[PDB]
């Protein structure tokens, strides 16, 4: 592969702009795919609440369901507050 | 109303300075001063005949670009979805054929003005 | 569709933005999304025959709900009925009609 | 072509909580924590009786429970409160982050008077459960019978009697 | 930096939208009783402004079910001044 | 909603009638199409606002997207008859009856 | 519209009598096919000028009018003489007649001769189909 | 074209009406509509003679004006009912202009001066290409709603069609124009039946569909674009004057070919539904188009005309044409009338 | 207020009667603008504001290139205005009489058919979700890329082909 490192220099000094080009829009896909924070983004969206939260009617067959906003129960913040 | 009625002040300032331009000036008009310029010569012909586009396969090719910045232009709200990695793929997707289509036309010598 | 391709792979790619009553971003219910929903619901598996008589009730407010036919046209005559009364000097608007309510809240 | 049925003016009269948004934020968070009860009634009366008329009843209780809650702030916390909402009230879209010490100064008087804990963040926007004795409306749309499907044909499948019987082909 | 700030202003933006999730109980308690008050008044001048109409049957629904349908705009604001209907039209989006 | 339908709806018929009745130009009736374009772009933007139908939005976009590749193979067009004939009048397009 | 009632007023009475108002109303609908055919034909074979266009259109108009004329008047006539309401033979009576005036028209005894065959037997058929019940346009059954 | 192009263009030609066929979405069968639009445009003007650039053009002109209104009559449905797809409440008036929209895309008469200019001014490959595989889109968008379909303009097109297409076969010595032609009267029997029944229209559309192409692939063997042309095939290629003579008859749907089927079982069904005067107008002039068939089979195997010196030096060659698709075509299209009952249902 | 948008739909419909008239295609793209920016504020009249911003500056982009293709291949020594030919400034003057002319007649038959003058501005804005904070056009639009992806796809393609298809038109 020293034919294309040759290539590759060439490429460098004289269309540099192309080279620069070609490396970003690799590296674009590349880093959400190695990144350890890709998966909080989702997460984060998923954690503004642009709409109204519509209680449930409590039929006593809800143990996971909080009965008051600072009930233990529910969706925890925690990771984005020490994010 | 507030941005209606600036505008319209900024069309009433320019009105009225082109009234002013045409009304305050003393006058002298006699055909060889209103004759179109060339440099101290007549023209030949009308500036109305044919002009040659050498870029007119940019200029249509523009045209596409155009519409392909519409669909990048929701990009700021699309990232707020929860499906980010679809968001993304759509994204990454609709910049790489694009530069695929540049890519094309820039070795077809599509970007070359026309001789 | 002439050929069902997505209804056999059991995909979507235009079946679920039909209408109004669709999903919508954010949770945001169209206009008529209850009415739509009841007229949909009424002719679900009886065909187009049979829908067009037997779920009549239902496209007729559907119907109402999105042009807004009989709306216009009740309000256009209390609103004429007024202009009528108060050129013969027989109605006086309220104070709240006038533009001197006392706003809530 | 029924007759659409309005509650009186006299039944919509209410105790208004008649303060404005700049105040109505400053208190929001402590608001949501010691009047969620009531609140989280209405709004399941609302949504699953999708009719403002029906819920009427539940409406006055929030308008109550708010006058309940600004009369606890008004009598203990008056002036650490005053000093908040009207800081908060200064910005053009009344944001929290430009008056952290004064809400501070608040939040610890509300601990101390009225032992309240201001929630978390993400902890409002919960799904909650809330008990009542309201009914389950059943047929909340108001939807008709659902016209029969037709009658499907049972049994199985035998050949075409006479085959095609397309014109004079035998088969 | 602009993922730490970015970071925080997603934070901030769930303590502001979190504001408005404890105070909307009361604005829809408040915006059920003033789109109902006024639809009384309608109903009342409709039944002396329609009284020596023949056939009119005051407060009569346009629709064959019995669900409440919320009211247009159009309904609200009919009988009042031009200023209202307009405001109501164009308040939000001529406001700059 | 109800006056704001009809002039657009008349906006088009214009539009269609100024595309069916030929001049001289072809550019001319190149412009009649963006005409016909245009109108329905607003007719379908004001009815998916009117109903608060945010799912069909992405609809209006992609009308003009096709109507941009229908402009944009139009003019290529233009550019041959153009190239064959000088001008771009419909008049010299007639070989093709023999 | 009124106008498709204007036209169904031929068939309202039995033919043989009032023979004035089924002349004007053959009359309207020969004119009507006249200014249809007069349409195409000045849009796709344009003439060397507008006044010949115009001169054209009346042409043609004028003369699938007299062709409509001759045909309702001719039917009712032979149908009063005959005292046959229901005979298609009234009809190919007149369908020659107002075959008979197009070649007239046009000078042609070719038109004339060739014309009288193919519009009594038109017309007659067309009696035939209003007795019969058959249907020009029928919707789908099956 | 380099291969690249060919790809890209070909699949656009293909995608088009993959995506009208499977759509839901009324706004997705105009895009495909669309993509057919473009994609065939650069195909039609490969060549570049001021020919080829008119054919275009016309055609350009002509179909956009067409899908602008099939998108009004969408829009107009949108409107009216909020859905992307028409129903039975759909307004009459928005189902008109969609038919009158379709039938121009289509090239039925009275809209249909276009089609034999435009089939005139291009390769016959693409000649080809438009009257087969270019129909199928606007005619399946039709199948979808057939019941909401006016019967009287259809059978008004309809007669139309059969009338002018024979009438406009008659006087042709182009062989790209008495295909086009031929095209107007078979489209015209397609929609007569689809509202009735659509099944039949699909029939039509497949049988008129393998007789065209190997019609076309014959045409292409000598490159014959005029009767005098096609004459010499005794000389060139006599081996084919066998299948052209059975394929001519059959699209004038002379018994007992399989070209009879379509017009028979047609005019059956139409008269189940008691439509017996347009059938027997249609019938009776679709004699014409057997006249102007014959006429060209008296040309090219019945009688021998006269050819010329060069023609020997054809004789020394070898020929690598036809493909064997087209003696399957040549042989399904003439000799499959007694599997008639496995074809209409 | 009540008349804004009933005026502009009516500036909307003159632009369009004077595109049909076609004079030179100088002022033929001189009235798509026109037309174009009363456009933009019809939808943003209804509540909109990316949708009309878009087809503007889609427009804008739209016309500038015709404007170029114009001066090249579509000009003549005299180019034509509304004003030049007697018989376009006549249809003119009769299409906006006969424009006054249709709105008046219908309004006098229906009253609340296709023409409510006297409801004009009453039965432009029918529901708002008074407390909605996510409700912009662009959002709607976004869903391109998220739920209607199908959508960007057939989208994206067509003006992909479109490279290559212009391309092949336009080569000797
Ligand atoms: C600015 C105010 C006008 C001032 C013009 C001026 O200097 O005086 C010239 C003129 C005095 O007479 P003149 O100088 O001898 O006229 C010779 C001009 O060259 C002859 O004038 P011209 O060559 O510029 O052509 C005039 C022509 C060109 O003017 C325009 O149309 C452009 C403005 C239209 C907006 O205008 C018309 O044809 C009539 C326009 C009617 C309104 C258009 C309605 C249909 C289009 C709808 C879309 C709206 C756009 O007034
Ligand atoms: C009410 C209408 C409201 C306005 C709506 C306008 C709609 C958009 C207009 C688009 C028109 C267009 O571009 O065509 C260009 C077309 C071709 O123009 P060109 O290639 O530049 O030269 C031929 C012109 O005659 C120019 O060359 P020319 O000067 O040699 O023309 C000679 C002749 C032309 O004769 C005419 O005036 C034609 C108009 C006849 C009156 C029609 C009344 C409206 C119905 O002028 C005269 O001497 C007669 C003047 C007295 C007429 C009254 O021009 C025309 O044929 C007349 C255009 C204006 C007619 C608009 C009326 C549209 C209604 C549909 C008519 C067809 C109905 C057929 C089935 C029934
Ligand atoms: C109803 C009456 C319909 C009459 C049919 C049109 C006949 C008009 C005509 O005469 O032909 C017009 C045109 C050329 O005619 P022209 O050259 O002027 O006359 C001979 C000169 N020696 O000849 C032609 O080119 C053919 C005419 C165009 C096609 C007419 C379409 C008839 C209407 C079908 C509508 C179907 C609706 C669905
Ligand atoms: C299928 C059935 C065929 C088998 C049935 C055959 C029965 C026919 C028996 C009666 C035929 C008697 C004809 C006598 C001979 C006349 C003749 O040969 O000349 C025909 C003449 C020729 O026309 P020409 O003189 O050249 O003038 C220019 C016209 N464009 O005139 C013409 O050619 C034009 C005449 C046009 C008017 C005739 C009506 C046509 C419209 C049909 C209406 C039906 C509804
Ligand atoms: C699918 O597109 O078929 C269309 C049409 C059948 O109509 P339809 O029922 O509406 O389609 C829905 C499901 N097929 O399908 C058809 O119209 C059938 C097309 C037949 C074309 C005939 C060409 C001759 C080929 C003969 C060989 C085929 C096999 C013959 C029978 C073999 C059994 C021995
Ligand atoms: C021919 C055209 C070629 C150009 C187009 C190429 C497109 C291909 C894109 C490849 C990159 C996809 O990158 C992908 O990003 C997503 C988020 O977006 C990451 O996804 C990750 O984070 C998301 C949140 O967003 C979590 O919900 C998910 O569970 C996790 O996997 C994937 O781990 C990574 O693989
Ligand atoms: C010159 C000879 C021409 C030969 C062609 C055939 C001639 C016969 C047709 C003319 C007969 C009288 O004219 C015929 O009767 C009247 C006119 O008022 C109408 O009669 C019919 O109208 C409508 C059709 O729209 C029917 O629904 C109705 O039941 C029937 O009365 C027809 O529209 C017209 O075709
Ligand atoms: C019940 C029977 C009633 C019989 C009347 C109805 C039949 C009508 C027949 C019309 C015949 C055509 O009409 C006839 O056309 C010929 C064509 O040569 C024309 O005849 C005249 O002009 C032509 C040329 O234009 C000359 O060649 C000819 O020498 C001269 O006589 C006349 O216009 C008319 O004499
Ligand atoms: C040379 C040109 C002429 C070609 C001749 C064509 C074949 C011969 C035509 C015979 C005419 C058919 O005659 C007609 O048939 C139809 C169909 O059964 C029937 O007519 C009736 O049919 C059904 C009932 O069955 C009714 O719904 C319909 O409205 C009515 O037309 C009558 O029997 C007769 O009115
Ligand atoms: C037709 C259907 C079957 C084929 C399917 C499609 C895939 C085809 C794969 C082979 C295509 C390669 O085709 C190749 O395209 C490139 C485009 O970069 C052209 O090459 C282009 O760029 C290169 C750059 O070095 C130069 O040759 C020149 O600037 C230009 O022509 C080549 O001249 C052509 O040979
Ligand atoms: C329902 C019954 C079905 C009937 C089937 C019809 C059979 C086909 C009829 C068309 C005949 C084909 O036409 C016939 O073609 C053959 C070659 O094949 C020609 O054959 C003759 O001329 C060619 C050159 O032209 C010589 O090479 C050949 O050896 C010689 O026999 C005939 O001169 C021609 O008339
Ligand atoms: C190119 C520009 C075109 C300009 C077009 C014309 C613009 C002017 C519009 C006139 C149309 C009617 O305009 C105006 O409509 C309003 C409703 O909003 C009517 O409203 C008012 O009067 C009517 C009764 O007369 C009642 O509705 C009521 O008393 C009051 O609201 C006005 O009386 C009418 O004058
Ligand atoms: C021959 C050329 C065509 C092949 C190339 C195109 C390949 C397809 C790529 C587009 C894929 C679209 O894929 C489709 O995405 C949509 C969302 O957009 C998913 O849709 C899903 O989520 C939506 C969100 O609203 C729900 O409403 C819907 O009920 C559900 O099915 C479909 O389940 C999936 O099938």
């Amino acid at each position: 592969a020293g034919r294309i490192s040759a290539f590759l220099k060439n490429a460098w000094a004289k269309e540099p702009v192309l080279v620069v080009s070609f490396s970003v829009w690799g590296l674009a896909i590349i880093m959400p795919m190695i990144s350890p924070y890709t998966k909080y983004a989702s997460m984060i969206n998923k954690a503004t609440p642009y709409n109204y939260p519509v209680p449930v009617r409590d039929d006593g067959n809800m143990p996971d369901v909080p009965s008051h906003p600072q009930d233990p129960l529910g969706p925890s913040l925690d990771w984005l507050k020490n994010l | 109303m507030n941005l209606y009625t600036v505008i319209f002040i900024n069309i009433l300032l320019s009105l009225t300075l082109i009234l002013v331009a045409f009304w305050l000036p003393q006058m002298n008009l006699y055909s060889e001063k209103a004759n179109p310029y060339e440099c101290g010569f007549d023209p030949t012909s009308s500036a109305r005949l044919p002009f040659s586009m050498k870029f007119f396969l940019v200029a249509i090719t523009f045209l596409l670009f155009d519409l392909e910045i519409a669909l990048l232009l929701p990009l700021p709200w699309a990232i707020q979805t929860i499906k980010t990695s679809t968001m993304m793929i759509m994204a990454f997707i609709l910049v790489t054929i694009l530069s695929l289509g540049l890519a094309y036309e820039w070795t077809q010598k599509g970007l070359e003005w026309t001789e | 569709p002439f050929l069902d391709i997505q209804k056999k792979l059991g995909i979507s790619l235009d079946r679920h933005f039909m209408f109004l009553s669709a999903e919508q971003p954010y949770k945001n219910a169209a206009r008529c999304h209850a009415f739509e929903k009841e007229w949909i619901e009424c002719a679900h598996g009886i065909g187009g025959t049979r829908a067009k008589k037997e779920c009549k009730i239902e496209f007729d407010d559907f119907e109402e709900c999105l042009l807004r036919y009989k709306t216009m046209r009740r309000m256009h005559d209390i609103k004429k009925q007024r202009e009528k009364l108060m050129k013969e000097g027989k109605y006086t608007p309220p104070p709240h009609h006038s533009g001197r309510e006392e706003p809530r809240p | 072509p029924g007759i659409v049925e309005l509650p009186t003016l006299e039944e919509l009269k209410v105790e208004e909580v008649k303060v404005s948004s700049a105040v109505l934020k400053a208190a929001a968070h402590h608001y949501g924590a010691q009047c969620d009860k009531t609140n989280k009634e209405f709004m399941l009366c609302r949504w699953e009786e999708k009719d403002p008329r029906r819920c009427l009843k539940e409406g006055k209780l929030v308008n109550g429970c708010a006058l309940n809650f600004f009369r606890q702030i008004k009598s203990h916390c008056a002036e650490p409160f005053t000093e908040y909402w009207t800081c908060l009230d200064y910005s053009n879209m009344q944001l929290f982050r430009h008056c952290r010490q004064q809400q501070a100064k608040f939040d610890q008087c509300v601990l101390d008077k009225l032992g309240w804990v201001r929630p978390d963040l993400g902890q409002l926007s919960k799904v909650t459960k809330v008990k009542t004795d309201r009914p389950l409306p059943e047929n909340p749309y108001h939807s008709r019978a659902r016209p029969e499907p037709n009658p499907v044909i049972e049994g199985d499948l035998k050949p075409a009697k006479h085959g095609t019987r397309f014109f004079f082909w035998t088969v | 930096r602009m993922m730490r700030w970015n970071q925080e202003r997603r934070r901030l933006l769930i303590e502001d939208l979190e504001a408005r999730i404890a105070l909307m109980p009361l604005f829809q308690a408040e915006k059920d009783r003033r789109t109902l008050q006024i639809l009384r008044e309608n109903l009342e001048e409709e039944a002396i402004i329609m009284k020596d109409v023949p056939n009119w049957k005051v407060g009569e629904s346009v629709f064959h079910t019995t669900r409440w349908v919320p009211p247009l705009i159009g309904e609200m604001y009919g009988l009042r001044t031009k200023e209202e209907m307009s405001n109501a039209n164009f308040g939000f989006t001529w406001y700059t | 909603m109800p006056s704001t339908f009809f002039n657009l709806t008349m906006a088009f018929s214009l539009s269609l009638l100024g595309t069916l009745m030929f001049r001289s130009h072809l550019m001319s009736t190149l412009l009649c199409l963006e005409g016909m374009v245009l109108s329905l772009f607003i007719m379908t933007s004001v009815t998916s606002l009117n109903s608060n139908s945010m799912s069909s939005m992405p609809i209006p976009i992609t009308i003009l997207v096709f109507a941009a590749c229908e402009a944009a193979v139009g003019l290529a067009l233009l550019v041959k008859v153009s190239n064959t004939y000088g001008t771009d009048y419909v008049q010299n397009l007639n070989l093709l009856q023999c | 519209a009124m106008v498709k009632r204007f036209f169904e007023s031929y068939h309202e009475v039995p033919d043989g009598t009032q023979c004035h108002r089924k002349t004007y109303i053959t009359t309207a609908l020969g004119g009507i096919c006249g200014i249809i055919g007069s349409a195409y034909s000045v849009s796709l074979n344009p003439a060397d000028s507008t006044l010949e266009a115009v001169a054209r259109v009346g042409r043609y108009t004028f003369t699938a009018a007299a062709i409509g004329a001759m045909f309702g008047l001719t039917t009712c006539v032979s149908a009063q003489v005959r005292e046959k309401p229901d005979d298609p033979l009234n009809y190919f009576i007149g369908g020659c007649a107002g075959g008979l005036t197009l070649g007239a028209r046009t000078h042609s005894y070719g038109t004339a001769a060739m014309g009288c065959v193919y519009m009594g037997t038109a017309a007659a058929l067309f009696k035939i189909g209003k007795l019969e019940g058959w249907e020009l346009f029928p919707t789908p059954k099956v | 074209m380099n291969p690249i192009t060919l790809a890209i263009i070909y699949f656009t030609i293909f995608l088009g009406p993959v995506i009208t066929m499977s759509s839901t979405n009324l706004m997705l069968m105009w895009v495909g509509l669309e993509f057919s639009l473009l994609a065939i445009i650069p195909m039609l003007i490969n060549k570049k003679n001021p020919r080829s650039t008119e054919a275009a053009t016309k055609y350009f002109v002509t179909q956009a004006t067409a899908s602008m209104i099939i998108l009004l009559a969408i829009v107009l449905n949108y409107k009216q009912l909020g859905t992307w797809m028409f129903q039975q409440q759909t307004n009459g008036l928005i189902l008109n202009m969609t038919l009158m929209a379709l039938s121009m895309k289509l090239g039925l008469a009275p809209f249909h001066f276009w089609l034999p200019e435009v089939t005139q001014g291009i390769p016959l490959h693409m000649g080809l290409i438009l009257l087969t595989w270019q129909k199928i889109a606007p005619l399946s968008i039709l199948i979808q709603i057939y019941p909401l379909l006016n019967s009287t303009i259809i059978l008004m097109l309809a007669i139309t069609s059969i009338f002018m297409g024979a009438w406009g076969g008659l006087n042709q010595t182009q062989m790209r124009k008495i295909m086009a032609y031929s095209s107007i009267a078979h489209m015209g029997w397609m929609l007569a039946i689809l509202p009735y029944n659509p099944s039949l229209t699909l029939l039509n559309l497949m049988i008129y569909i393998i007789l065209t192409a190997p019609m076309f692939m014959a045409l292409m063997l000598n490159n014959s674009m005029t009767i005098n042309s096609i004459s010499l095939l005794w000389n060139k290629t006599p081996a084919m004057l066998t299948m052209i003579s059975l394929m001519l008859l059959s699209l004038g749907g002379l018994p007992p070919l399989t070209g009879f089927l379509p017009k028979w079982i047609i005019i059956t069904e139409l008269m189940k539904n008691n439509c017996l005067i347009m059938a027997t107008l249609m019938a009776m002039m679709a004699l014409l188009n057997l006249f102007f068939y014959t006429r060209l089979i008296y040309s090219t195997s019945l009688t021998m005309f006269p050819t010329n010196n060069n023609s020997k030096m054809m004789t020394h060659q070898t020929k690598t044409k036809p493909n064997l698709m087209f003696s399957t075509l040549a042989i399904m299209s003439t000799m499959t009338l007694p599997l008639a009952p496995q074809l209409i249902t | 207020m009540n008349n804004y948008i009933f005026v502009l739909s009516s500036l909307f419909l003159v632009g369009c009667l004077g595109l049909a008239l076609k004079p030179s295609p100088i002022y033929g793209g001189l009235g798509l603008i026109v037309s174009g920016f009363v456009g933009c504020l019809m939808v943003l009249g209804f509540g909109g504001s990316f949708l009309g911003l878009m087809v503007f500056l889609i427009y804008l982009g739209g016309m500038l290139v015709v404007f170029g293709y114009t001066t090249a291949m579509a000009t003549e020594e005299y180019p034509e205005t509304w004003g030049s030919n007697w018989l376009i400034l006549g249809f003119l003057v009769l299409g906006v009489i006969m424009e006054v002319f249709l709105i008046c007649v219908l309004n006098y038959y229906d009253e609340v058919g296709v023409i409510n003058l006297d409801g004009l501005g009453d039965w432009l804005m029918y529901e708002v979700d008074d407390v909605g904070v996510m409700l912009e056009g662009g959002i709607g639009v976004a869903a391109m890329y998220s739920c209607a992806t199908w959508m960007m796809v057939v989208a994206g393609w067509s003006l992909f082909a479109g490279i290559f298809i212009i391309i092949e038109i336009t080569r000797d």
